[PDB]
RNA sequence: AAUG
RNA sequence: AAAUACAUAGCUUAGCGGCUAAAGCACUGGUUUCAUAAGCCAGCUAUCAACAGUUCGAGUCUGUUUGUAUUUA
RNA sequence: UAAUGCGAUAAUACGCAUGACGGUUCAUUUUUGCCGUGUGUGGUCACGGUAAAACUUAAGAAUCGUCCA
RNA sequence: GUUUUUACUAAUUAUAAAAAAGAAAAGCUUAACUGCAAUACAAACAAUUAAAGCAGGGGCAUUGUCGGCAAUAAUGCAUUGAAGAAAUA
């Protein structure tokens, strides 16, 4: 029936930015998540420039990736 | 066990189906202004221009100007006083949002109307109007002496007594008196300013 | 006072995001726009190690405690399935609104969801039956299968070991499903489509 | 289980709106004739009074609710009214109304529900 | 410990 | 048309409110035998005439539609 | 009943704002049918009722939509 | 039985009861009393039904309500027998 006290903790992102987030306990050392929004591939904007569009349109086949293991 | 719902599709009116067979003529800005001024009671003034299409910046100024004339010329009961309060509160708020679209004459009338009305002044309506007209070029190019006379009288009543603005108005007011245009307002403003200089 | 008493998302929604949605989707009235009403967190017996539809409340205390840590507000037992059964429940639940709702969403999106293996996007919204008030509401449902990603269950690892998964529902009020997606995108939650 | 109606000469009525709370005291001679209002005090009057001296936030505030009760007490005392019966309705359960009623009882006016 |  | 009982794996036969199940034959696989029977070991049949109700929950309790006896006209 | 009403932080200081068009929900008893009682060779009879059931044209009110012809 | 609170307004064999009312939740309680009762509903009679009010001792409120249960069914004369108490002889 009694809510717990909420404290603040510092979380460091992959880009070096810091955020204060609620936490039941107190941690002196900043917490480093393994993956964040910026590092994860799903959270990526789909706005592309003309240069990127031109690169996608003009592509030539390259099979070197498959034949590398035989050469080595 | 949880049912789901399908929103019925919207009903777009078919084309070439008149909305009404009655005769409702189109109204321009000039006609709306004439309608607003030709009002005799607060109720008629309130209903003279309603809706976002007609209740524009020019309509809000006209309502305040006409309200001042009716307040001075007539005595009202409780119900009419409530109507007057509603008119003032709505008109000022509209002006505070479309002020940048007002013309020189509308701003001059707005200052005069606000000075006469006894209700509390809105946030900074007078100051904002002064800032737009502070370029000193609009008053000089104000062909209609009515706008200049209203502005001069309004500031005198409000007791602004701006040194720069008044210095410009003095020669204009004297010229208007010589030309016999807006003598009553020009004389009133000059007399008030002269009294301030004496005091 | 060295305490977390503000809300970052609350400021973002009203002072940043709201105007952008208005420009994208003009509406006659100001209040006519996407709004997030509440978020409900539920833990049922099927999401726990216990294998039984109906269990005693003393066996669900641990899960109720877990929700309190995650949300910061006490949770409540689900109502009994019938009057005959009184001392047995079927799960725990908690509902949040306002600043507490926004804080939970921020932490979930920024830290927990990106570290979940099989996440691509939240499902599409579902429209519910209008209530007596006649308001149409859409619900977006998804689940979190790894509750041991929060940094709060590390103080007593043995105590919180049985915590496995949780379900989340969000209620949105908007004029159309497209508006719901626009709000979800503004909240930085990818949608699976 | 509705109770029978009981006629009373003096009754207290409340009208709670979006913006204000109104209190009236009405005297009756019979149920078939209109009453005569002897007191008519609303938070609108209290707001105009206090605002001049002590700033208040809005008419629907604790300061105005106590002020309305005080003004009602004075009018009843001047007219030699010490006991009234409260008319119960939906508006009677409003928080603003309940605060006014509590203040009246402490001031000395005897308010009866039945 | 019935039968082929 | 009245009146008293009963519809349970492939067949006899437990059960008549706490989950939807007991026992014997039959059937399947193995063992014994030169081979077949008997004897031994392990398995299998969502195991409950049909429909509508009561109840937290009915093969189990209440009605209807079918089939079978028994007594009466 | 503008000291009104409604609101998506819903609290009320702030937001919409009393007109105008459109769509919905609510007078010669509108006058015909029908029903009831009385009387009756089963209707060339009398009176009343329908705020119990079918049936007309309005005018207004309450929401709702709307840059407004 | 009675007080307080409110994101509630159901159910019965059957039923358009009920918003200053109910249901649920929280607290205290035994009026599911002693001795009487104007006036009416109904009714062959017997019995059956509703009830203002007066005195005593109480419960919850703080001057209102309580003589069992939303209402409409859950019953049996006299005789004989038995128990508690009191008055005679
Ligand atoms: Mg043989
Ligand atoms: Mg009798
Ligand atoms: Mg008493
Ligand atoms: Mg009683």
């Amino acid at each position: 029936l009694v809510r717990p006290l909420t404290k603040a903790m510092t979380v460091v992102l992959s880009n070096g930015a810091t955020l204060r987030l609620p936490t039941v306990y107190a941690r002196a050392k900043p917490w480093f998540p393994v993956m964040d929004l910026h590092s994860h591939n799903v959270w990526k904007h789909k706005i592309k420039t003309d240069f990127q569009l031109e690169s996608e349109k003009n592509i030539t086949p390259d099979f070197s990736n498959f034949y590398n293991k035989f050469g080595k | 066990i949880e049912e789901y719902y399908v929103v019925p599709p919207a009903c777009p009116p078919p084309p070439h189906n008149p909305k009404t067979l009655k005769y409702v003529p189109k109204l321009n800005r000039t006609q709306i202004i004439a309608r607003v001024y030709e009002a005799k009671t607060p109720t008629e003034l309130e209903n003279s221009a309603l809706g976002k299409k007609f209740f524009s910046e020019f309509a809000a100024v006209a309502k305040l100007v006409r309200l001042s004339q009716l307040r001075r010329a007539n005595v009202y009961n409780s119900r009419d006083d409530a109507m007057c309060v509603s008119i003032y509160n709505t008109s000022v708020r509209v002006a505070d949002k479309l002020l940048h679209l007002s013309s020189d004459e509308e701003l001059c009338g707005l200052i005069w109307a606000l000075s006469q009305l006894p209700y509390p002044e809105y946030e900074n309506l007078v100051d904002r109007s002064l800032q737009i007209l502070l370029e000193e070029d609009k008053p000089l190019k104000t062909g209609s002496s009515l706008a200049v006379s209203r502005a001069a009288a309004g500031l005198a009543s409000l007791g602004r007594w701006d040194a720069s603005t008044w210095e410009v108005l003095v020669p204009l007011l004297r010229k208007n008196v010589q030309e016999g245009k807006e003598v009553e307002l020009s004389n009133l403003a000059l007399g008030l300013y002269d009294a301030r200089e004496t005091v | 006072s060295s305490l977390h008493l503000t809300s970052r998302y609350h400021h973002m929604f009203y002072n940043v995001l709201y105007r952008e949605m208005m420009l994208k989707a003009p509406k006659t009235k100001v209040e006519q726009g996407p709004h997030l009403e509440s978020i409900t967190l539920t833990i049922k017996t099927t999401d726990t190690r216990l294998d039984k539809d109906i269990v005693d409340k003393w066996e669900l205390l641990l899960f109720s405690l877990a929700l309190e840590h995650i949300t910061g507000e006490p949770a409540a037992f689900l109502p009994p399935p019938n009057r005959h059964v009184a001392n047995k429940s079927a799960g725990v639940t908690v509902t949040l609104k306002g600043e507490k709702m926004f804080n939970f969403l921020e932490k979930l999106v920024y830290t927990i969801l990106p570290n979940q293996t099989g996440f691509e996007g939240v499902p599409q919204p579902k429209t519910l039956v209008p209530g007596p008030d006649g308001v149409v509401k859409r619900v977006v449902d998804f689940g979190v299968t790894n509750l041991l990603l929060y940094p709060d269950f590390e103080e007593h690892f043995g105590v919180f070991e049985p915590i496995r998964s949780m379900q989340v529902r969000m209620m949105i009020r908007s004029d159309s499903d497209e508006s719901c997606n626009m709000l979800v995108s503004g909240l930085l939650v990818p949608q699976l489509e | 289980p509705l109770k029978p109606l009981v006629f009373r000469p003096l009754k207290l009525f409340f009208w709670a709106t979006n913006r204000h709370v109104h209190a009236k005291v009405v005297r009756f001679s019979s149920p078939f004739n209109e009453g005569v209002p002897v007191v008519d005090i609303s938070t609108f009057d209290a707001f105009n009074k206090l605002k001049g001296s002590a700033p208040v936030v809005a008419p629907r505030s604790l300061e105005c609710y106590k002020e309305v009760a005080k003004m009602v007490k004075e009018e009843t005392a001047r007219q030699n009214i010490n006991e009234v019966t409260l008319h119960l309705n939906s508006h009677a359960s409003d928080r603003g109304v309940r605060e006014v009623v509590r203040e009246l009882k402490n001031l000395g006016l005897l308010v009866k529900k039945v």
